[PDB]
């Protein structure tokens, strides 16, 4: 409910100087602070807010307001108990996720997934209250079988892998390792015909080809096993 | 430094009263600046309002995602992007404004994006975003077709749709599709299997080709890197050369 791990906000970029009630004065507005830690030395911090609409204004409002000199970047912390669950049925609800994962312990968040027609893509996300019931959850869904719905398919339980496509990999950070500007010599251009670039560029054709052919053929390989298992499981349920 | 009435600001507002007017819709983002393209279906009760930045649209999103109006909660979320495009086979040593320059050869970019992990290293993947439709169907076209290089190595990116995936709304309960197939899913509640049982049997076979098919997977991963290796000492040798 309030003060979730969905609250907390990091900040990078702080200037040196920076105060522990300095950095509180920055959300101010957005009600009391909760947690705060400051790392004066390597330049960031967190803060946790009331709620997460709470937070989600205060990042839209200051991820990259300037503060003595410095563009601050807000930006959500990074969730310690968040789990990857896949090879969901697509009857699973980001409801019944929740209600099952539950058993594990406190739920901050528990979302399925969808595609661009609103369909279960089978995979979904977990977030968890505390890193132990996210441990749990894990270890128990890995050595044994857990089952959302009739159909005997186990969820896939898997610590979160978490990226960025929001903030990204800016210039101004990249042009600090002295290969990207070494790389950057030569400005994007399509390879022309009848050049030592075109003649390999052709060959990196072939092979992502390749590479396509041989992951179709693996995801084949396994619908048809699934289907298998499916066949044999109907014959082997009559005993 | 931010760009201006850009999709990325353009929010989906649905569950609307269906007297709603143009004006009426206006007044209820007044507060969040001057707003440009605006768009609503007589029927149905949903609509679209673009607002000049994407911290503004934000804003506009979380104080007014349920908020009820005559009766109905309104819902509120950002509008999906029609000229979308993800871009994998991304170079070593890449930047979100070498994909912006790159790309802007094909039509305006709104914004580009190299993804990165929780450790800011490139994943190999990126996204590019047009202003319109046309443009992006241009650089899916021409890079297929061609081999775009961005840096000096001669390495062509692949430049695909993008699939766009909600894990923000995602599938509630009360959008599911409440069919057969539901209803028998449904029989069971989420339950550990028994050792020994029918279920325990099903469950550790599929868990066996949940397995193989990592095993794989990881064997086409072996394969590929063998074959890059292979042409990335080729290219190497043949640089010797001329
Ligand atoms: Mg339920
Ligand atoms: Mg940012």
């Amino acid at each position: 409910k309030t003060y979730t791990q969905r609250c907390r906000l990091f900040v990078g970029n702080l200037p040196a100087d920076i105060t522990e009630d300095e950095f509180k004065r920055l959300f101010a507005k957005y009600g009391e602070p909760g947690e705060v830690f400051i790392n004066k030395g390597k330049g960031f911090g967190f803060i946790k807010l009331e709620s997460r609409a709470l937070a989600e204004i205060a990042k839209a409002e200051l991820d990259d307001t300037p503060m003595r000199g410095r563009q601050l970047r807000v930006r959500f912390a990074t969730h310690a108990a968040a789990l990857s669950v896949r090879n969901l049925s697509p009857y699973v609800s980001n409801e019944l996720l929740e209600e099952a994962f539950s058993q594990f312990g406190p739920i901050e968040r528990a979302v399925v997934i969808v595609d661009d027609r609103g369909r279960s893509t089978g995979k979904g996300i977990v977030e968890f209250a505390s890193k132990p019931a996210a441990r749990k959850a894990f270890e128990r869904c890995s050595e044994g079988v857990f089952l959302l719905t009739t159909t005997p398919r186990p969820v896939i339980v898997e610590p979160l892998e978490q990226l960025d496509d929001e903030d990204g990999l800016p210039e101004k950070l990249a042009q600090k390792n002295p290969m990207y500007q070494k790389e950057r010599e030569t400005p994007p251009r399509f390879a022309q015909h009848g050049t030592f670039e075109y003649e390999y560029s052709q060959r990196w054709k072939s092979l992502d080809e390749m590479e396509k052919q041989q992951r179709e053929q693996v995801e084949k390989n396994m619908k048809d096993a699934k289907d298998k298992l499916e066949s044999e499981m109907e014959d082997a349920y009559h005993e | 430094g931010e760009k201006t009435f850009t999709q990325r600001s353009r929010l989906f507002v649905g569950n609307l009263p269906p007297d709603i007017t143009e004006e009426e819709m206006r007044k209820l983002f007044e507060k969040y600046g001057k707003a440009g393209e605006v768009f609503i279906h007589k029927d149905k009760g949903f609509g679209f309002i673009r607002l000049e930045t994407r911290t503004l649209a934000e804003i506009a999103k979380v104080e007014l995602d349920n908020m009820p109006l005559r009766g109905k909660q309104l819902r509120v979320r950002f509008a999906c992007h029609s000229a979308s495009l993800t871009v994998r086979n991304l170079p070593q040593y890449v930047s979100n404004e070498l994909l912006e320059e790159a790309f802007s050869v094909f039509g305006q970019v709104e914004r580009a994006v190299v993804i990165v992990d929780d450790r800011g290293r490139p994943s190999g993947k990126g996204i590019v975003e047009f202003s319109g439709k046309p443009a992006a169907r241009k650089a899916l076209d021409r890079c297929s077709e061609g081999s775009f290089l961005l840096t000096t190595f001669p390495r062509p990116v692949t430049v695909e749709p993008m699939d766009q995936l909600d894990d923000e709304e995602g599938l509630p309960e009360k959008l599911v599709i409440k069919n057969q197939q539901f209803h028998k899913e449904r029989e069971q509640p989420p339950r550990f299997a028994q050792p020994g049982s029918f279920e325990y049997e099903y469950a550790m076979r599929w868990k066996a080709l949940i397995e193989m098919e990592k095993q794989q997977q990881d064997q086409v991963d072996r394969n590929i890197k063998e074959a890059r290796e292979k042409l990335e000492m080729e290219m190497e040798a043949a640089r010797h050369e001329h």
